[PDB]
């Protein structure tokens, strides 16, 4: 109760958000004051009960939570920008170096959360947002829900997700991981879909129709359509700038079989981080100005 | 400065859940 209002920022479907001060320390920080009879929204009583139980500095942070009768406001850090601006402006130029820091901070972020059995399930680059120090982290919470006890943007959204699975692990954000790596690379958006049909058919048609040797019992998903064998146009045609072990990176995120598409772990223990060069320092990351 | 690391149902199976996780978060 003790945040002033500074500036407003938008609304979406769930609440609005503005800039605050916190007047006590003056800090900077978002306000998320969400907008029946049901109670306080599962949304932000989802996005409260995950924030607290994490903390690392690639995960959005909740510091707050204040209000009055089933309306509630949710205190974060201010993030400056998101990704989606970056790849958005064409002013903007991304070096390997650049993707290379953007794509180790959200794997290290997704890595934390992963091993305390988090899915975020709504990686996008709007929901990968930067700060005035360049430090990458998760957001928008309010789709995350714990995993390991027996969604997404249809662009980034994974195959199996589009192919209806009602359980799934880590690799529905590796997937998102691997779109928004390819987003930064194209500067668009890699798999523009319309409907569930369209999304697979350009995820078939640029990466090639997945056979049951690259991700066995495909056929087993509920909303499985089978598309038509598109050769897919191979990764070095598409990103004709990415090297090898880039290429690699690509081709692991990308993978169809969630369980060999590599976990955030092992996507970070890839040659193409530790190869030259190494990734630029989360203050030399470029600024959407 | 090069970056160095620092430390089922057939429908699940598919989905990308491997009977593993569970036995590893239990
Ligand atoms: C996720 C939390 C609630 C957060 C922390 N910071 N934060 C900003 N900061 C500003 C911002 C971030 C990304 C893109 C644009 C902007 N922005 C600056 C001035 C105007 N917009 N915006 C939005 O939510 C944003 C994004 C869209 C929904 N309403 C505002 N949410 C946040």
């Amino acid at each position: 109760k003790r945040y002033e209002k500074l500036d407003f920022l938008g609304e979406g479907q769930f609440a609005t958000v503005y800039k605050a001060r916190d007047k006590n320390t003056n800090q900077i920080v978002a306000i998320k004051k969400i907008k029946a009879k049901d109670g306080i929204n599962r949304t932000a009583l989802r996005e409260i009960k995950l924030l607290q139980e994490l903390s690392h500095p690639n995960i959005i942070g909740l510091l707050d939570a204040f209000g009055h009768k089933s309306n509630i406001s949710l205190v974060f850090d201010f993030m400056e920008t998101d990704l989606e601006v970056i790849i958005k402006d064409n002013s903007l130029v991304l070096t390997p170096s650049h993707i290379k820091a953007y794509m180790l901070m959200t794997l290290q972020g997704l890595e934390y959360l992963h091993q305390h059995w988090i899915l975020h399930r709504d990686l996008k680059p709007n929901n990968l947002l930067l700060d005035e120090n360049g430090v990458l982290k998760l957001a928008d919470f309010g789709l995350a829900k714990s995993f390991g006890s027996p969604v997404v943007t249809r662009w980034y959204r994974a195959p199996e997700l589009l192919f209806g699975a009602r359980m799934y692990g880590v690799g529905v954000d590796m997937w998102a991981v691997g779109c928004i790596l390819a987003e930064l690379l194209l500067r668009v958006p890699f798999l523009p879909g319309d409907s569930d049909l369209d999304q697979l058919t350009r995820i078939f048609e640029t990466l090639g129709t997945p056979t049951e040797e690259q991700w066995p019992d495909m056929c087993s998903l509920p909303d499985y359509v089978t598309f038509k064998s598109f050769p897919g146009i191979p990764l070095h045609h598409i990103f004709s700038a990415a090297g090898d072990d880039l290429l690699d990176l690509i081709q692991g995120l990308f993978l169809f079989n969630p369980c060999a598409r590599i976990t955030a772990t092992q996507a970070l223990k890839m040659k193409y981080f530790s190869n030259r060069p190494g990734p630029t320092p989360g203050c030399q990351l470029p600024r959407p100005n | 400065a090069l970056y160095e690391y620092q430390p089922a149902s057939p429908q699940d199976l598919a989905g990308g859940y491997t009977s593993s996780l569970a036995c590893h978060r239990a």
